[PDB]
């Protein structure tokens, strides 16, 4: 599978970027979604899917790993993970798919939020590594999505 | 509209609602558009469509959307019904399913199927043999021949038992019948046809339409718009602005006639939300409390104020000559403790100041140590305790003293000059959850379509989420704590003798000077010290999401009480433990936007999750669809303009004026009004906003989706009519207070619809015209609000919903002289007027004519769009068109 | 008695309209060799020659 960005060289004209999650066992027929929060915990909600005549309930079946930064002078930053950022980072109870039979899940972490948060400019000036994550139990899997922000 | 058709695709109608003939029909659709059918080959040409036509029957469930079985069948080449509509221009075939008429053909009327296809008002369809039928003849489902057979279905066959008796077969065995349609790709007449029918069909499960929609929640005028940098999400991100709507076609066909539905909207925040927050209240026992402050009350937003809690075991307060009597008082195991509550003024005052309708004290429990929570009563028993006030001037301090067991306590209140308030600014984890109503009545059957505000003006509840901890130093006869709630906000407890209380606790109130004193939290713990095998001191809070109306503090509701225990097996010790905390906010209405502003739960980083309800029939929509809030800076497009559109009165001037957010009524020639009733949803009732299509506003009564619900005549009636005088414009007619109850396509009185207040709109988006040299303005102050009927342009092709809206808005201009001084009656002509629906006529004399100039102002219909491109000088867009210098 | 497998797809197991096919050699399991098709037995004394 694998978690990815729009572009790697967004510019500040939008202060939002969607991450995009494509998962190939995942999914099901739309709609289906995840709920996220305590540790951007992915519960897999589908109450839209029926097999012979059992509805479906949630499955705890993720959650994102973490959100590391580079800056390596020869480190390795490995930020520490506080609960109540990661949770408020991807609040969004439902993530929907798009395609059928495909697992395509839309998450996303605004830029206005996390300037907001390291007190930087609105879109004049931001730029880390800014490494964001998401751990799969669909294989077990580590997927990661990297991104910098150009300033316009 | 919705459903999307594909160039020769297959599409679906149920024929239901109030007056249907029988429920159970369903009329499929091919379009015939590719091609010409004459009345001398039409019965060749439908006899190859209905070849190629296969009808899916599929067993599922009655909440998903996922196909667990399927099979195929075809229409017969013999004792089969085809029709041929040729203004609609389609091929199209009644199927009864249901009960009664399974088997056995019915006759569908003319005038109610023409609702679905008015197209047969004019010319009368066709029919085999080419003869022109003026009934259809449904073709009875057990008559269809099976693909994979060759052979006519038989008559016990599963599905046709389970259309015959739908309403008990999915009751019972929860199992769901679900017809579909599709089209094997052929060429004729040089063209292909191919496709499927997004599901229309008899009846699917009460969802959100996700199929083949990569979103399912959508709005056309999304669609249509001018995306400079965020080309990258254009379909993936499905966004809608400020209090615009948002459209979505809800498949649910369990009753006849109009449906109420129910939403409920949740909407989140990429950040941890840092709120200051004033202390409504502060409440603890006469030894908690310090022996000496500074303290004034702060004022709110509607009359209340901030007050004190003493809790002592005195029946009195003493203050010399100053005593204090029994606002409220309760017993724990046969102790009698009082609480007195008094706000810190300019007087001291025996009178009841405000009132408490609810507050509930927690205790733990003597022998087991869990929460037991009792509502405080008066010395005449009464559960509403008065609130008194007591201070004087500034510098002024009064010394309370009080008993806290046998040992007598004293307090010192100093009278500040200014508010010595406790404010708590901490991050907090925060989201919202409002609900919502409409009643829908459409020709699109099983599709209930409609648009659903962004946010509605209703009962919004932010609810979010905090710890509290608690410390602790225990010893064998007495044991001191402190408590750290909502993250920086401290209560302390002096030492707890063995088998006694300890109360304390705070009410907060948002910071922010639009809610502040009118929604609070309420916590109350008490604490209790005992040793049964180790000395345990023992803590429980309560949480009361809180309002204040005509100066009473009543509950709304109250939350499960919390429990926390220090365990100590050792005579000197010191213990910690912790919980989760619960915050919640039910905001006035009127405010309830305005708060989610103030909060930071709106513009170009919130998310928002849809559920519906079924209000009439009790059924919730376990789909949940999405959203995203953002906001797109309006822009302006303009070009030369040619002497022509200004000299002869059928050439005008089109202007182009970008703005999608003030669309708040996204189909042309439509209108609806809304009204406050108790919206029934999940298993409880919370004010909410109803819509009704129409232009009647109505006073209805009883509680909503009951029997006792019962909406009334129509209050007053919106009327847009000519209007006689001058021109001839088309302007509303009725009550103008009720405008903030009624919403148009004009986004010139749409900002009373949420943000109105006292009767006046707190809103001022939409049009807006000066014109020059002759100063002329509209809206003026002459005119009400609606003195146009301007309709925004229709969807173009590539949006699902054609027809609805476009942020692009086209305006008619005459710029001219002529007519300019002339008389109509005693009225003079001169100046800025509306003509038609959305046309603009500006008329100078003589000595205007050079350079007559029209500028025109267009303002977002939406409060986040103004705050959030003040800055960049793009919330309001202008242009001007002129007549020009010519040689 | 012998087994037949193959790779088997992803999409096989996410919509309950895709399945996997599992082929398994065993004659010997046949003992009514007609689908849709059921019988009973009972002891008597048969006539058979004399």
């Amino acid at each position: 599978a694998n978690l990815y960005f729009p572009s790697s060289t967004t510019p500040l004209y939008q202060l939002s970027v969607p991450l995009y999650l494509s998962e190939p066992y995942y999914g099901s027929p739309l709609p289906t979604y995840i709920g996220l929060g305590t540790n951007g915990t992915s519960l897999w909600n589908s109450p839209n899917y029926v097999l012979f005549g059992v509805s479906a309930v949630q499955q705890y079946l993720g959650f994102i790993k973490s959100i590391s930064v580079t800056l390596s002078n020869g480190t390795t930053v490995v930020i520490p993970l506080t609960t109540s950022n990661m949770q408020t980072l991807f609040p969004q109870l439902v993530g929907q798919e798009l395609q059928a039979c495909n697992g395509t899940f839309q998450f996303g972490i605004s830029i206005t939020g996390l300037e907001k948060l390291l007190n930087l400019n609105v879109q004049q000036l931001n730029n880390s590594i800014l490494s964001v994550t998401y751990h799969d139990y669909v294989t077990g899997e580590t997927l990661t999505a990297t991104t910098k922000l150009v300033a316009l | 509209l919705t459903p999307p058709v594909s160039a020769g695709g297959i599409q679906a109608y149920l024929l239901t609602g109030s007056g249907a003939p029988a429920s159970g029909l369903v009329l499929f659709v091919v379009n015939v558009s590719n091609i010409q059918v004459s009345s001398s080959n039409v019965t060749n040409v439908i006899s190859t469509v209905v070849s190629n036509i296969q009808i899916n029957a599929k067993t599922e469930n009655a909440q998903t959307g996922a196909t667990t079985g399927s099979v195929t069948v075809r229409f017969p080449t013999s004792g089969y019904n085809a029709y041929y509509d040729s203004v609609d221009k389609v091929v199209f075939v009644v199927v009864s399913f249901l009960y009664p008429y399974t088997t056995t053909s019915v006759n569908i009327p003319l005038s109610y199927l023409s609702k679905y296809l008015p197209g047969l008002l004019t010319a009368q369809p066709y029919d085999e043999t080419g003869a022109q039928v003026t009934s259809v003849s449904s073709t009875p489902f057990g008559s269809l021949i099976d693909t994979s057979t060759g052979q006519q279905i038989l008559g016990t066959n599963p599905v046709l038992t389970s259309y015959n008796s739908y309403t008990t077969q999915a009751n019972t065995n929860m199992q769901e019948g679900v017809v579909s349609g599709t089209l094997t790709s052929f060429t004729l007449g040089g063209q292909s046809f191919s496709g499927s029918t997004v599901p229309v069909i008899l009846y699917a499960p009460f969802i959100f339409s996700n199929s083949p929609y990569q979103a399912g929640l959508y709005n056309p005028m999304q669609v249509n718009g001018n995306l400079g940098s965020l080309s990258s999400e254009a379909y993936y991100h499905p966004v809608i602005w400020g209090r615009a709507l948002i459209n979505t076609t809800l498949i649910d066909t369990y009753a006849s006639g109009s449906v109420p539905f129910t939403f409920q909207l949740n909407y989140s925040v990429p950040g941890p939300l840092t709120i200051n927050m004033a202390q409504l209240a502060w409440i603890a026992s006469i030894n908690n409390l310090p022996t000496s402050f500074t303290y004034l009350s702060y004022k709110f937003s509607n009359g209340y104020e901030s007050f004190l809690g003493i809790i002592s075991n005195s029946t009195q307060l003493t203050a010399g000559a100053l005593t204090i009597n029994p606002s409220g008082n309760f017993t724990i195991n046969g102790k009698k403790f009082y609480v007195y509550l008094l706000v810190v003024g300019s007087t001291n005052s025996t009178t009841p100041v405000e009132y408490v309708t609810k507050l509930v004290v927690e205790y733990p429990s003597s022998t087991n140590f869990l929460p037991q929570g009792v509502t405080v009563t008066t010395s005449s028993n009464k559960y509403t305790l008065p609130v008194y006030e007591i201070g004087g001037p500034a510098g002024t301090t009064i010394t309370l003293t009080g008993n806290w067991y046998s040992t007598p306590y004293t307090v010192q209140i100093t009278v500040g000059s200014t508010p010595t308030l406790t404010n708590y600014v901490s991050q907090i984890l925060l989201k919202a959850v409002a609900y919502e109503g409409i009643n829908v009545s459409t020709t699109q059957s099983p599709y209930y379509s409609t648009a659903i505000l962004s946010t509605p003006p209703s009962e919004i509840s932010i609810t979010g989420s905090s710890t509290i901890t608690a410390q602790g130093k225990l010893t064998a006869t007495s044991a001191s704590a402190t408590v750290n709630l909502l993250t920086n906000a401290t209560l302390t407890y002096e030492n707890i003798p063995l088998t006694q209380y300890s109360f304390n606790g705070i009410i907060v109130t948002p910071g922010y000077a639009a809610i502040n004193g009118t929604t609070a939290m309420a916590y109350v713990i008490g604490a209790l010290y005992n040793k049964t095998s180790d000395y345990v001191l023992s803590f429980a809070g309560s949480q009361e999401p809180m309002q204040v109306m005509n100066n009473n503090l009543t509950e709304v509701t109250t939350l499960a009480p919390f429990g926390l225990t220090l365990l100590a097996p050792s005579v000197p010790a010191t213990e910690t433990g912790t919980s989760p905390l619960q915050l919640e906010f039910f905001t006035v209405p009127s405010t309830s936007y305005i708060a989610l502003v103030d909060f930071g739960l709106w513009g170009n980083l919130t998310s928002v999750t849809v559920s519906a309800y079924d209000t009439v029939n009790n059924k919730l929509s376990v789909n949940l669809g999405y959203f995203y809030g953002i906001v797109i800076p309006p822009s302006i497009s303009t070009a030369p303009y040619n002497y022509q559109n200004f000299i002869c009165p059928n050439n005008y001037v089109t202007v182009t004026i970008y703005d999608p957010d003030a669309v708040l009524d996204p189909y042309p020639s439509g209108s609806f009004t809304t009204s406050s009733l108790p919206l029934k949803y999940g298993n409880m009732n919370i004010t909410g906003a109803v819509i009704f299509p129409g232009s009647s506003v109505y006073n209805p009564s009883g509680v909503f989706g009951y029997s006792n619900f019962n909406k009334g005549a129509a209050v007053t009636t919106f009327t847009y009519t000519a209007q006689s005088g001058p021109f001839s414009p088309v302007a509303l007619t009725g009550n103008t207070n009720y405008l903030s109850q009624y919403a148009d396509n004009n986004p010139t009185d749409n900002y009373y619809f949420i943000q109105t207040v006292n009767g006046m709109p707190v809103l001022m988006g939409g049009l807006s015209i000066v014109a020059s040299p002759v100063s002329a303005s509209l809206p003026s102050s002459t005119s009400s609000p609606g003195f146009m009927y301007l309709l925004p342009s229709a969807a173009q092709v590539p949006s699902p919903l054609p027809g609805m809206a476009t942020p692009n808005y086209n305006l008619n201009i005459y710029i001219t002289y002529k007519i300019d001084g002339a008389t109509v009656g005693n009225n003079m002509i001169n100046g800025l007027y509306v003509a038609s629906q959305n046309t603009l006529i500006y008329v100078v004399p003589n000595g205007s004519f050079v350079g007559s100039n029209i500028k025109l102002t267009y303002t977002t219909t939406d409060y986040a769009v103004l705050h959030y491109f003040y800055s960049t000088g793009q919330y309001k867009v202008f242009k001007t068109v002129s007549v020009p210098n010519v040689t």
